RNA sequence: CCCCGCGGACGCUACGCCGCGACGAGUAGGAGGGCCGCUGCGGUGAGCCUUGAAGCCUAGGGCGCGGGCCCGGGUGGAGC
RNA sequence: CGGCGACGUCGGCUACCCACCCGACCCGUCUUGAAACACGGACCAAGGAGUCUAACACGUGCGCGAGUCGGGGGCUCGCAC
RNA sequence: GGGGACCGUCCCCCGACCGGCGACCGGCCGCCGCCGGGCGCAUUUCCACCGCGGCGGUGCGCCGCGACCGGCUCCGGGACG
RNA sequence: UUCAAGAGGGCGUGAAACCGUUAAGAGGUAAACGGGUGGGGUCCGCGCAGUCCGCCCGGAGGAUUCAACCCGGCGGCGGG
């Protein structure tokens, strides 16, 4: 007998995507080949977004991407987002961009390309920087989900700003004990 | 159900679905010069358990 | 101490400590000190390429 | 005589017996087919010596020899000739046995194939 | 493409045989009639399939042309080759690897030759 | 899919995975809400603070449809009228403006979050915000109430 | 028999279903896997004359 | 600048195949895999079947760690 | 490298019966603790117990994406499907 | 209320340059390969039989024996410091 | 009579528990069980002088036609 534990010895990672998707599944496939036959960091951190799930593949909005690309020394690099690139009606001048992403909404696809960009598939990208280089890689916010709101501390305890979870907002609802001096405590 | 320069006139709303991939030809893509150009030499031995004399 | 024997090995002792049952943790593996070069990869920068140098 | 396999390697068999319930010697109503023992005080399950023995993966056959028939080729259920020559270049490993279903006047026609093709039948005089 | 064609058929398909641990593919120009992507029958711009002659002798050589991979009705160039089997196989080496015709069948079309003219000849008493 | 679920591999397993001690019994604890100012009153008071007890005024036969009062931010302002609108103020060399009305569009209110492109414009509405109002003049721009 | 026997699908996932399978019997592998023995049609994206 | 030889095994269901190292107790409980099993539906097997289906019986031959499964013989008589 | 092979023998660790050596208390259940002088169980067959609806929460897959969703209604020979 | 103008997407054309004939195809050439028919009718080629032939692979119907090599292990002699 | 009464008016199939008879084996520590052998028996193995096949050598026979050239057809690849 020897003297380990054994509850760790199983790493919970993604070792391929769940999804059922064939072009997803091809171009794990070509991404696979890249990350195992080339010493380039860039091509494992693509491999394994390929692998997540939707929710850590946030959408990255039109404008989060313009203002990292407007970042100094970024011109004239390829923005990589292994995820959805989505239209950001809040921004009035788009510049031209390159731009690699797993999925482009309608709208902002004709935005970019209007301005004189262009957008590439992950497979256009492999021919265009087989090793990833002159990429930007970006992620959209993984923590901006309404589930985020909720986690963190109970919302009954001091000093947590955690939002509970109630059917309805209303002075009825979950505002008086609890919640105000006035009524027993406050926390 | 349209082009993917025309929207579907007999739809009102709807387009075709766009690929997430141009080219899913995956031999011709890895046999291209550009992915060879920057692979690294393959490592084809085998290198089987040694016998500890 | 009750759960260990322990004492001043001599020169023979390491030596066929090392050869008989040397393995090395060789990227995390246990792996067998049949060739030199197994020593000279994890440990040259050391100065330690060959047994008797780890003997040494 | 018959038909060679390709290679015949020793077949080791970690058993030979079957795994039989435990109880199932004592009562009809219980079944020979092995199900695990759960009861709390159940001396089976925990393993005390000279009890009926549980099933578990160690004794699983060698990869190279599983599924091997004694003769050294591994079956193929067929119901046709046309499902009889996927075997065709599968001759010296897979042999071919005919299902149970198949009629003597079909099951004739199956066998003068397979002779033909230099597969193996493992029922080849069965209906007559 | 062929590697798209093959994510869909690789589990689902009509010709798919999957018994006793083993799985087999019946379409019509599969040598060795495995479910591969490389020995699929159908999914290839260019394939080679070795079947026996219409009468009890000789064996059918039939490749793909490049042109109508649409048009299956004319999709399939079908040649016989009725001599002995010494010359039978050096008319499919050469086809196969002089053409540079996919190489990587060359053996597979060979070895599916000889087990059809072994076939062939009559059976002994 | 019944085939999918745990019923089916929780066959052979006396407790059914709910225990031996404690077993599943109907409804220990009380039913629904039961005890929630006493046995499960840390529940309540951890993840529902407020639950109990009255604030604030009662008002008798409210009606959602006169509080009705939409609002739009200044960020999201040029999208209510068409991408041509906005190019052609921009390139004229006069001093016109393009009326947005945000009634139309069916917003009452004009919030003040975002900024403006260097634009004049004249938006309608129901009600501005302060600083809505501080905004649309700093483009050159104005603000007239509708009714 | 309130057992919820229908689903509801988005509309543009069907039309996105019905695209598949447009695209997919125009393909010789697909349409031969589908067991169809279409081993002698002059073409797959098969078209006749109005008259019929 | 291969050529007296025109030739040269296998492979790679990439959800595949291959290599190396360490490890393996388990109630309550959790998870994964199941080419384990039952019934019915959409497809598919140019599937099986009165030249004998289902079911049942069997000192018959085997396969799987196992759940179980295939085949021989008998009975049976219309489906699987 | 040797011996032996058809009406007597050769191989078949599986499977049938028997013998011997070693090991071996009857399961299920509650329980700190069951072989218990703790309860249920004579035997066999067939039946037999986490389901469906609604509402939440989180995770995962899919479509679209600052939008999304026709579920109620309506239009399509009114209906083999 | 119309009808106009403008703008954005389109449309089939009249035409040139641009990258390529592509996994969108034809005609010509060049090389190669296969097939059919002639010629070639024998130191070539092919087919079947025989040798208790040789070289390779697989494997011996059953029961046995030996040899050397390597791994692990338990022992025994001899000699040196 | 019937294809069948080993379908004979509560009659398709006809399991298990339980019982009768026949056959084999055994029997003073209740039976039953796990591991290991041994004996006997029913069967299985076309068991019974025990593989196949690639090249070459030798012997004894047949068949065209082997290569290369000519004509035709069809493919693969390349072409400013
Ligand atoms: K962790
Ligand atoms: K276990
Ligand atoms: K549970
Ligand atoms: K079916
Ligand atoms: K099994
Ligand atoms: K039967
Ligand atoms: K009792
Ligand atoms: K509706
Ligand atoms: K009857
Ligand atoms: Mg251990
Ligand atoms: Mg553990
Ligand atoms: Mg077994
Ligand atoms: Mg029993
Ligand atoms: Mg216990
Ligand atoms: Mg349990
Ligand atoms: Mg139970
Ligand atoms: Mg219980
Ligand atoms: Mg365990
Ligand atoms: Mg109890
Ligand atoms: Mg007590
Ligand atoms: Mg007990
Ligand atoms: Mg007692
Ligand atoms: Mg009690
Ligand atoms: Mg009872
Ligand atoms: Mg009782
Ligand atoms: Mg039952
Ligand atoms: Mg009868
Ligand atoms: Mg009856
Ligand atoms: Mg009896």
């Amino acid at each position: 007998g020897v003297d380990i534990r054994h509850n760790k010895d199983r790493k919970v990672r993604r070792k391929e995507p769940k999804s059922q998707d064939i072009y997803l599944r091809l171009l794990v496939k070509l991404y696979r080949f890249l990350a195992r036959r080339t010493n380039s960091t860039f091509n494992q951190v693509v491999l394994k977004r390929l692998f997540m799930s939707r929710t850590n593949r946030p959408p990255l909005s039109l404008s989060r991407m313009i203002r990292k690309m407007k970042l100094p020394g970024r011109e004239n690099k390829t923005a990589v987002v292994v995820g959805t690139i989505t239209d950001d009606v809040r921004v009035q001048e788009v510049p031209k961009l390159k731009v690699c992403a797993l999925r482009v909404t309608s709208r902002a696809r004709s935005r970019i390309l209007r301005a004189g960009g262009k957008i590439l598939t992950f497979d256009q990208l492999a021919l265009d920087s087989p090793k990833g280089c002159g990429t930007v890689l970006l992620s959209g916010p993984r923590k901006g989900r309404e589930v985020y709101r909720h986690f963190g501390k109970a919302p009954g305890t001091p000093h947590s700003h955690t939002k509970p979870y109630v059917r309805s907002k209303g002075r009825k609802f979950e505002r008086a004990r609890g919640r105000r001096a006035s009524r027993g405590y406050k926390n | 159900y349209g082009t993917w320069r025309k929207a579907a006139s007999l739809k009102s709303n709807y387009n075709l679905p766009m690929h997430k991939m141009i080219n899913t030809d995956l031999s011709r893509i890895l046999k291209s010069p550009e992915i060879q150009r920057a692979l690294r030499a393959p490592r084809k031995k085998i290198h089987r358990r040694v016998l500890k004399k | 101490e009750p759960y260990i024997a322990w004492g001043y090995p001599n020169l023979k002792s390491v030596n066929e400590l090392i050869y008989k049952r040397g393995y090395g943790k060789i990227n995390k593996k246990r792996i067998a000190l049949t060739d030199n070069a197994l020593i000279a990869r994890s440990l040259g920068k050391y100065g330690i390429i060959c047994m008797e140098d780890l003997i040494h | 005589a018959a038909l060679r396999p390709l290679v015949k390697p020793k077949i080791v068999k970690k058993r030979t017996k079957k795994f039989i319930r435990h109880q199932s010697d004592r009562y009809v109503k219980i079944k020979r087919n092995w199900r695990k023992p759960r009861g709390i005080d159940n001396r089976v399950r925990r393993r005390f010596k000279g009890q009926i023995l549980m099933p578990n993966i160690g004794y699983g056959s060698n990869k190279k020899t599983k599924h091997m028939l004694p003769s050294g080729f591994r079956k193929f259920l067929v119901h046709n000739v046309k499902e009889l020559e996927v075997l065709l270049m599968c001759n010296k490993s897979y042999c071919a046995e005919i299902a149970h279903n198949v009629s003597s006047k079909n099951r004739k026609a199956i066998v003068e194939r397979a002779a033909q093709l230099a597969i193996r039948v493992t029922n080849p005089n069965a209906r007559l | 493409s062929a590697h798209l064609q093959w994510m869909v058929v690789r589990n689902c398909s009509s010709f798919l045989i999957k018994r006793n641990k083993q799985t087999y593919s019946t379409e019509p120009n599969n040598l060795k009639a495995r479910n591969s992507f490389r020995y699929n029958g159908l999914i290839h711009r260019k394939t080679v399939g070795v079947e026996p002659a219409a009468d009890g002798k000789g064996v059918v050589v039939v490749i793909k042309r490049r042109s109508g991979q649409r048009k299956p009705a004319t999709s399939y160039v079908r040649t016989t080759i009725n001599k002995n089997a010494r010359a039978t196989l050096s008319s499919i080496r050469h086809m196969i690897r002089k053409n540079k015709y996919r190489p990587d069948l060359r053996m597979a079309a060979i070895r599916r030759a000889s087990a059809i003219l072994r076939s062939q000849k009559p059976v002994m008493v | 899919p019944s085939r999918l679920r745990k019923t089916r591999k929780l066959r052979g397993h006396v407790s059914h995975g709910h225990g031996r001690i404690g077993k599943h019994r109907k409804h220990p604890g009380g039913r629904g809400n039961a005890g929630g100012l006493h046995h499960h009153r840390i529940n309540f008071d951890k993840y529902h603070p407020g639950y109990f007890g009255k604030v604030g005024m009662k008002h008798y036969h409210l009606k959602r449809n006169q509080s009705f009062c939409p609002t739009v931010n200044l960020d999201k302002l040029w999208t209510l009228v068409s991408e041509q609108t906005r190019v052609n103020a921009a390139k004229n060399k006069t001093g016109a403006a393009p009326i947005i009305d945000v009634v139309r569009s069916g917003y009452y209110k004009v919030l003040g979050k975002g900024k403006l492109p260097k634009q004049p414009v004249i938006v309608k509405a129901k009600f501005f915000s302060r600083r809505a109002e501080e905004k649309i003049k700093s483009v050159g721009g104005a603000c007239v109430l509708v009714a | 028999t309130w057992r919820r026997w229908h689903r509801r699908v988005n509309t543009t996932q069907k039309r996105y279903a019905i695209c598949s399978a447009l695209a997919a019997s125009a393909l010789p592998a697909l349409v031969m896997s589908k067991g169809h023995r279409i081993e002698e049609v002059p073409e797959l994206p098969l078209v006749v004359e109005d008259k019929v």
